[PDB]
């Protein structure tokens, strides 16, 4: 049942973009709003390196198959930092309340909307190669460095980054529902 | 006499993740600028461009096409202000298309009263999209939200519509007239401002 895959992916999507868009807003306000953490975020990212669709008509040329297999990439892609982000802050004895909450939130349903996604694909593209090859994350020297301002610095860049890709993967998600389903006529 | 004072780009909004457009005004306490510039880079890019379109935002505008917006990316902006006595610049503003999305208001507005046989009677309201959002690929998600009131009444009543573009009330006070508006948000965005109001008596006999 195709229709109840997309729309419990959709469901999930655009939840987790919600709380990392929420999460970043209470980080940054709370302990970077005080410099330029802005200018340092800047091509920071580890999913940077991938061919992502960057408006409408590139997301309309994209086949389908390879289409879901670059969302597919994006969320296996974010395992490694969900895991560190959490385990990290969880381990602060003055942990961030609100915040260790979304990102424990966010660790589950990204794993919930992966599982959701793997039955996409083998509903839709039952041949696919199973083959991973998916961009590495290898951030977390720098999540873990005493000193506070390059610390600080690489929370904020993790945080825009997954608020970012967040709301990239909701996109795509919306985008192949409404290709797949109806054809483009939602 | 005096060169510029120091510009500000003060807000940037796209309507539809297609197209976006910055707005600056001219700092007070220098001299009457006759030139500005709008330059900006894009993150990932060394290239530095210009403002391409000065006209279609009015006023101190930028506007920027389909061929200039992208999503995802962001957009690092500076404006200058210029005279023949020297030129001032702009902080600049990082911008992304993905958080500056705010549509413009829903359209066609109408509302009718339904008094069907032992089915409970209503208000049924309807409404289509702002133009130039793409929804029907998938690229655009909009949320609709109603309100309606009688004059002299101290509250709205909002009612959420999600995605559907119809709604029914039920238990609106017989003989009352009511304003009712509609507003929509991208799924991940503003509100649009309120539609205007389209006006129903609700008959006597209701
Ligand atoms: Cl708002
Ligand atoms: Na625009
Ligand atoms: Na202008
Ligand atoms: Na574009």
């Amino acid at each position: 049942m195709l229709r109840d895959l997309f729309d419990r992916a959709v469901v999930l999507s655009a939840y987790i973009h919600n709380l990392s868009s929420e999460m970043f807003s209470e980080f940054d306000k709370r302990y970077t709003h005080g410099r330029g953490f802005i200018t340092k975020a800047i091509n920071s990212c580890h999913t940077s390196s991938l061919a992502t669709p960057e408006d409408k008509e590139q997301a309309q040329q994209m086949n389908q198959k390879d289409f879901l297999s670059l969302i597919v990439s994006i969320l296996r892609s974010w395992n490694e930092p969900l895991y560190h982000l959490v385990t990290e802050v969880r381990g602060m004895q003055e942990a961030p309340e609100a915040i260790l909450s979304k990102a424990v939130e966010i660790e589950e349903q990204t794993k919930r909307l992966l599982e959701r996604m793997e039955l996409i694909v083998s509903q839709v593209h039952p041949e696919t190669k199973e083959n991973e090859i998916y961009p590495v994350w290898s951030g977390l020297p720098s999540l873990q460095m005493a000193d506070e301002e390059s610390r600080l610095s690489a929370y904020y860049n993790l945080l825009h980054c997954l608020r970012r890709d967040s709301h990239k993967i909701d996109n795509y998600l919306k985008l192949l529902k409404c290709r797949i389903i109806h054809n483009n006529n939602c | 006499m005096l060169p510029p004072g120091k510009p500000e780009i003060f807000k940037c909004r796209s309507p539809n993740k297609e197209t976006f457009t910055c707005w600056w005004r001219p700092g007070t306490d220098g001299g009457l600028p006759t030139n500005y510039s709008l330059t900006y880079h894009r993150e990932g890019e060394t290239l530095m461009h210009e403002c391409p379109d000065y006209i279609t935002g009015g006023p101190n505008s930028c506007h920027f096409g389909k061929q200039y917006t992208s999503m995802w990316r962001t957009y690092i902006m500076m404006v200058n202000a210029t005279n023949q006595m020297g030129s001032s610049f702009s902080d600049e503003l990082y911008v992304d298309v993905t958080y500056i999305v705010q549509p413009d208001p829903p359209l066609e507005l109408a509302v009718e009263v339904k008094q069907p046989e032992d089915r409970k009677p209503y208000l049924w309201i309807k409404w289509s999209p702002p133009t130039l959002i793409d929804l029907k690929t998938g690229w655009f998600t909009l949320l609709y939200e109603i309100r309606l009131k009688p004059e002299k009444a101290a509250e709205w009543e909002i009612h959420f519509a999600g995605q559907q573009t119809e709604f029914k009330i039920l238990s609106l006070h017989p003989g009352q007239k009511y304003l009712v508006q509609v507003r929509c948000k991208p799924d991940h965005g503003y509100w649009s401002a309120w539609s205007p109001a389209t006006f129903i008596q609700i008959p006597s006999d209701f």
